């Protein structure tokens, strides 16, 4: 009849226990008013979109392609730097990825118009490392985790880069409390 | 070019930019270095000078008047005057449209529909918000599949 | 239990078959990825690996006419990054790639379940012949060996400047 | 009520389709899992993406260093494509080649076999230099949190 | 259990001020129920056992690495390298600059991702092994009487535990492990 | 929340004050962090 997240606050109702992650945890309700399907499809982008971000805030300040376009150490200052034109065939090809991965339905009407269609589910799996039913649910929680996980060191990395006005590991390195 | 001057190096656009700092700077010269209206001042003063030279460097054309003029004629060196904007309200009119659209079919097919539009069902208000992104290629696809075009024996019209 | 580490439970995807199969598989990456194509890069590790130990020692203690003047007597990655210039390397590289073409087939048609994990039926002296079992484990431990190995001499190489031979040589 | 941004159109008054096509349990690497023609992922499987890959990577090994090597002057020298003069096209002596398709030098990229080149490489920096967590030259967060717990007001 | 219902196992209570938790139902080594705060309740029995089994473990040695620092024993040609310094933090500090230290962790966490985490993993997933149980036993000490090598075994560690933290502050205050 | 509160928070005229004070709010923040654009930049 509780939450497990929250022991004093009400089971979301929509909340049943299937989905990997789930330890009802839907304070403002959420999922009353927003389809669970949509929202763990949005989770799920979410996070891996912060793993990513993640990954690449932190490697690309010490491994960069060749030329003084690519060489920033600072993120902020690499999305300035990198060639424009570059960037914007990225731009393109996000839009192309997700028109194609999500079959022309990209819409809260039609996304998920076939049942076939599961939250999060956009046929990738290059090495079919998600064949295995014994360790297919393992992973669904270990990729759930992990995106919370991202997002949350994503959104940290970019405001104390804000602040800091340093990269991630070379603030780590030479902190200097913020003042003023 | 076409029939003006650039605005950066117009001796008209020049004295309109000092003719409002010395405004600002003769309104300033009357509160205390420091007070909240000096430092009002000041920044409406800065707010200015930046205004001019932003509308300087951006290849603004200025008349004899010494304001910048706008050249609407589909030159894409003035694309950004008005065609590029232009595209942007398109973009954002298109949206509103298509999801009121797609919003007033879901509340015809609904118990109450009158009771759906003065009081509404934002969840799905807020699912046809989100779909509006794609109201150009959405838009086609309903006139092509034809339930976009009413056919004229089926809407009503008043007698001759 | 697994025979190497006893505390821990056998592997599942580790029959035990396979050559230098010993359990070994702490982490269960058997687990997450196909165990032939494991053993497919695990057997390709290990015979580059012995060709690199082998050409770093052999090296060591001779070099060809033409090269040493080509590469100014560099050793190891300094004579990597001599003969790229050069385009030795790019010759290397062009029918190494030419043979793993045909290495990617080889690969699908292990994974098709038609051939052995790093079998390509190369025996023309016909020493593969009598025991095969024996010769595949001895292949496997030498190559695990040998990837030891060549870690340790391209960082000793690293930190010293100097080669495997030479290393132990000074030190 | 209605449970918005459900993905079904019906459930929104839109056009949909009748039956929907079902899930076959097929991939291609470099590919997708979903509808495909009969024979698809057997004429164009794992297999046939990973191949042609592999061509490809060997194919682009002559091309990344395309350029008319020759010996003649002693030593060997490297020309574009496009100084050699084509006869039988009328104006055009110079015709188009292989450059045209990859422009490396005019973007000033060193391709090489490999993808990165001498003068184009990947450039590795180390973050760390002469820092430690703790007690050493660089302040780095321990090094902050320590001195604010022995810190004197 | 060695001794049950008098060293151990339920019905015993070390501390009598505290009653003993319904929780602990003394099929644990060690249990002398003393819980007061109930964590039995809602923690891992044998994620827990586990730790404090690891705990006491590096605990004794961490004593008897302390201790012979502090006598100043050195191992032929440790003082040459790291120095003749015997405090503790003096003798962590040098052992760190010359790189002693960083080898130590990697060798711990090569082990522990190697053999703990998959050995705790598989004993939370139900696998009956013991905590604390690796398999080593080279010299077959505790072939006579396992349970009670056990019983001494976390025990020994609870006062190394204790012990090593009293000396750290002990070095702390005075400068002295003793802390006379 | 009160279901009923909620549609009355859904009344037509509830929702256009809030929705047009949020599109007042967008266009009175992007002209304060980016003001006097009388044009696209290019
Ligand atoms: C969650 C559960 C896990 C929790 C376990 C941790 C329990 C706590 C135990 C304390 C461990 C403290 C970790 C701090 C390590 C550190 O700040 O780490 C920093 C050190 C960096 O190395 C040190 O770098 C130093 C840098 O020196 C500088 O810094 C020194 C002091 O910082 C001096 O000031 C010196 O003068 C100055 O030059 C030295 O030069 C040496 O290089 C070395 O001592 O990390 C190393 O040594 C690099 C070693 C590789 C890391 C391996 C860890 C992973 C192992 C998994 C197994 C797979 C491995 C493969
Ligand atoms: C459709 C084919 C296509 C074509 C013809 C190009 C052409 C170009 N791209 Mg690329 N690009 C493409 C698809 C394509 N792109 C796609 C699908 C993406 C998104 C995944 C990108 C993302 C992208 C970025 C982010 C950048 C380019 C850049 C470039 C330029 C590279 C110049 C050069 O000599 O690089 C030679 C270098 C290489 C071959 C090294 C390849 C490195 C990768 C990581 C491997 C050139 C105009 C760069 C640019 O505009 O520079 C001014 C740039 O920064 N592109
Ligand atoms: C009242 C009549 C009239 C009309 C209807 C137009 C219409 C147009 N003029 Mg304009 N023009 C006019 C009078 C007019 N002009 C006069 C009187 C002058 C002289 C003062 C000019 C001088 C002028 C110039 C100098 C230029 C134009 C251009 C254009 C075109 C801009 C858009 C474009 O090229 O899209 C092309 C894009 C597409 C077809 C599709 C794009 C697809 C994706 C979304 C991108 C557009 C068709 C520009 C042009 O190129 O016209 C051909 C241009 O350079 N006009
Ligand atoms: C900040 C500047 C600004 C402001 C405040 C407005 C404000 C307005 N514009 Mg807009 N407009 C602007 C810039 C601006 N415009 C620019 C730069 C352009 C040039 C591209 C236009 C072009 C434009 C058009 C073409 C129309 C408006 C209309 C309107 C009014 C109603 C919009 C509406 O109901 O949208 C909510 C959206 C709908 C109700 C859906 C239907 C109408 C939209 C506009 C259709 C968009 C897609 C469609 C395929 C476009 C075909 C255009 C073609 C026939 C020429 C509104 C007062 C409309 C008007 O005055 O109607 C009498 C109108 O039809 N504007
Ligand atoms: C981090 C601690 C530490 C450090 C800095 C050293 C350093 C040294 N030890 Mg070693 N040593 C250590 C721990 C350490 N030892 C331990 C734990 C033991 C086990 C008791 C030994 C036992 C030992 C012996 C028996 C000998 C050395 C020797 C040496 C010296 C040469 C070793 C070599 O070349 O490699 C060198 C100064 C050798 C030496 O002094 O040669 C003259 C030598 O004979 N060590
Ligand atoms: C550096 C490698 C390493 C690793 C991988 C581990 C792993 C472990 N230790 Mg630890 N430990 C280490 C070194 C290491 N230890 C050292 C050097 C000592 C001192 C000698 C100890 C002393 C020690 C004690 C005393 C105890 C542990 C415990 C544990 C276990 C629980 C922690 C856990 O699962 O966190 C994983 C993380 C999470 C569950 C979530 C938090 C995620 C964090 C923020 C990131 C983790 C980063 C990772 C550790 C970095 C290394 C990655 C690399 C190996 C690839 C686990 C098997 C406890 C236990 O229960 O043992 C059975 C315990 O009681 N350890
Ligand atoms: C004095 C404390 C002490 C005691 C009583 C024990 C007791 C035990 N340990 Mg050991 N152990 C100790 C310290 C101790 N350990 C320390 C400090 C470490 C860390 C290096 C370990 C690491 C360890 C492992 C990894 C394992 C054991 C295991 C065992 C059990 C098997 C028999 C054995 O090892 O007898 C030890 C008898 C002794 C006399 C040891 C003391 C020697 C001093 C120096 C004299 C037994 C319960 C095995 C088991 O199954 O545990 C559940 C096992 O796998 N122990
Ligand atoms: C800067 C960034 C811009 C560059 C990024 C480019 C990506 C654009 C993606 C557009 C998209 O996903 O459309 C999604 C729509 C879905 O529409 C929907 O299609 C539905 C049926 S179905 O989805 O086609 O099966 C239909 O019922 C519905 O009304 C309709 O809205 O796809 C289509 O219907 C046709 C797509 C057009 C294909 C040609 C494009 C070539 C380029
Ligand atoms: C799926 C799939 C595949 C795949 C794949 C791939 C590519 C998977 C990639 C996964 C990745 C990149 C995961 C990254 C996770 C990062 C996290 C959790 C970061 C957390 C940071 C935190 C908490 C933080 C922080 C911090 C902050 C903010 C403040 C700082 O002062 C400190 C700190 C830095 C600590 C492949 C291709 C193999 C195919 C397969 O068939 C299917
Ligand atoms: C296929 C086939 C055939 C064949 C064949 C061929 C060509 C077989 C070739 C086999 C080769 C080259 C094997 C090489 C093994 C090398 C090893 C184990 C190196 C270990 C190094 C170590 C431990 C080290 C080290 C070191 C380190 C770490 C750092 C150094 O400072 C110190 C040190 C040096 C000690 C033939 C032709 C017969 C036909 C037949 O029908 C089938
Ligand atoms: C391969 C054939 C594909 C044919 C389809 C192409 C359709 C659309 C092509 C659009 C033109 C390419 O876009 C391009 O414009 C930018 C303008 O800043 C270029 O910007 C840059 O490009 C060059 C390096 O690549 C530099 O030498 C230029 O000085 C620089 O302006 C980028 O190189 C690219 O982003």
């Amino acid at each position: 009849e509780k939450s497990a997240s929250v022991p004093f606050l009400s089971k979301p109702e929509k909340l049943d226990g299937s989905m990997a992650g789930d330890v009802g945890f839907d304070p403002l309700g959420i999922s009353y008013f927003i389809d669970v399907k949509w929202l763990r499809e949005a989770e799920l982008k979410h996070g891996r979109i912060c793993m990513l971000a993640t990954a690449g805030i932190l490697v690309q300040e010490v491994i960069h392609l060749p030329g003084p376009a690519f060489s920033s150490k600072f993120a902020l200052d690499a999305w300035s730097t990198a060639p424009r034109g570059g960037m914007v065939q990225i731009l393109i090809a996000i839009g192309l990825i997700e028109m194609v991965s999500n079959r022309f339905a990209i819409t809260a009407t039609d996304m998920f118009a076939n049942p076939n269609r599961k939250p999060g589910d956009l046929g990738f799996d290059p090495l079919s490392l998600g064949a295995n039913p014994a360790t297919r649910a393992k992973y669904e929680l270990s990729e759930v985790i992990h995106g919370r996980a991202a997002m949350m060191g994503l959104s940290g990395m970019i405001h104390q880069m804000i602040v800091s006005k340093q990269p991630v590991i070379d603030q780590l390195l030479n902190f200097k409390p913020v003042d003023a | 070019v076409a029939g003006l001057t650039p605005c950066k190096d117009s001796k008209d656009f020049q004295r309109r930019l000092d003719g409002s700092v010395k405004k600002l700077k003769t309104r300033l010269a009357k509160y205390e270095k420091g007070t909240p209206p000096a430092l009002a001042l000041e920044k409406q003063i800065e707010r200015t000078q930046a205004r001019f030279e932003r509308y300087g460097k951006a290849g603004l054309l200025c008349g004899t008047d010494g304001l910048p003029h706008l050249i609407t004629d589909g030159r894409w060196s003035h694309s950004g005057e008005f065609v590029i904007p232009g595209l942007f309200f398109l973009y954002i009119a298109g949206w509103i449209g298509w999801v009121g659209r797609s919003y007033v079919l879901f509340a015809r097919e609904s118990d109450k529909p009158t009771e759906k539009e003065i009081i509404l069902d934002v969840p799905a208000a807020l699912s046809f918000v989100s779909t509006g992104f794609i109201w150009p290629v959405s838009a086609f696809k309903e006139f092509t599949s034809g339930n976009l075009i009413a056919d004229e024996s089926e809407i009503t019209v008043s007698p001759r | 239990m697994s025979p190497s580490i006893p505390f821990l439970k056998k592997p599942d995807a580790l029959d035990g078959t396979a050559a230098g199969d010993i359990g070994f598989d702490p982490l269960g990456f058997s687990s997450l990825a196909d165990i032939k194509f494991l053993q497919e890069a695990e057997i390709k590790h290990c015979r580059i690996a012995m060709l690199a130990a082998a050409g770093s020692i052999a090296q060591d203690i001779f070099t060809f006419p033409g090269y040493s003047a080509l590469t100014g007597g560099a050793k190891m990655t300094a004579a990597h990054d001599k003969l790229v210039a050069t385009g030795t390397m790019g010759q290397i590289l062009f029918w190494v790639s030419f043979a793993e073409v045909f290495g990617t087939v080889a690969l699908f048609d292990t994974l098709d379940g038609k051939r052995a994990p790093g079998d390509f039926k190369f025996d023309p002296l016909g020493m593969g012949k009598k025991n095969m079992a024996d010769m595949q484990l001895k292949e496997i431990k030498n190559g695990r060996l040998a990837m030891l190995g060549i870690a340790g001499m391209t960082h000793g190489y690293f930190i010293s400047g100097k080669g495997p031979l030479e290393l132990l040589g000074n030190f | 009520a209605t449970v918005g941004f459900s993905g079904v159109p019906s459930d929104f008054c839109r056009p949909a389709p009748t039956a929907f096509p079902a899930e076959p349990a097929g991939m291609t690497v470099f590919g997708a899992r979903g509808p495909r023609a009969e024979g698809h992922r057997d004429k164009f499987g794992s297999r046939h993406a990973a191949v042609s890959l592999a061509c490809a990577a060997l194919l682009w090994q002559p091309i990344s260093q395309a350029g008319m090597y020759s010996i003649d002057s002693g030593s060997l020298a490297k020309k574009s494509f496009s100084e050699m003069e084509v006869p039988g096209f009328g104006d055009a002596k110079k015709v188009p080649t292989i450059e045209s398709f990859f422009p490396f030098t005019k973007n000033g990229f060193d391709a090489s076999p490999a993808l990165f080149g001498k003068d184009s490489m990947i450039v590795f920096e180390n973050p760390l230099g002469k820092c430690g967590a703790y007690a050493s030259s660089c302040h780095t967060f321990l090094d902050e949190m320590g001195d604010m717990l022995k810190a004197t007001p | 259990l060695y001794k049950e219902g008098s060293l151990q196992g339920k019905g015993v209570n070390c501390i009598p001020i505290f009653k003993r938790p319904d929780s602990l139902k003394g099929d644990a080594v060690g249990d002398m129920g003393f819980d007061p705060f109930g964590f039995s309740s809602w923690v891992d029995m044998n994620y827990v056992r586990e730790a404090e089994i690891k705990h006491g473990r590096i605990a004794m040695l961490a004593f008897a690495g302390i201790v012979v620092e502090v006598l100043g024993i050195k191992a032929p040609g440790a003082g040459k390298i790291l120095g003749s310094s015997t405090d503790i933090f003096e003798i962590h500090n040098a052992a760190v600059e010359k790189g002693s230290m960083g080898q130590i962790l990697l060798w711990c966490g090569f082990f522990e991702m190697t053999a703990g985490l998959p050995a705790m993993q598989q004993m939370l997933e139900g696998s009956g092994r013991t905590p604390g149980d690796f398999g080593f036993d080279p010299l077959g000490l505790g072939k006579k009487d396992f349970a009670q090598m056990q019983i001494k075994e976390i025990q020994n560690g609870r006062l190394a535990m204790l012990a090593v933290s009293g000396m750290v502050h002990h070095a702390l205050i005075n400068g002295k492990v003793q802390g006379l | 929340m009160d279901s009923n509160f909620l549609k009355y928070l859904s009344t037509a005229p509830v929702l256009l004050t809030v929705w047009l004070s949020f599109t007042a709010g967008l266009v009175i923040e992007a002209n304060r962090f980016f003001p006097d654009m009388l044009y696209f930049p290019m």
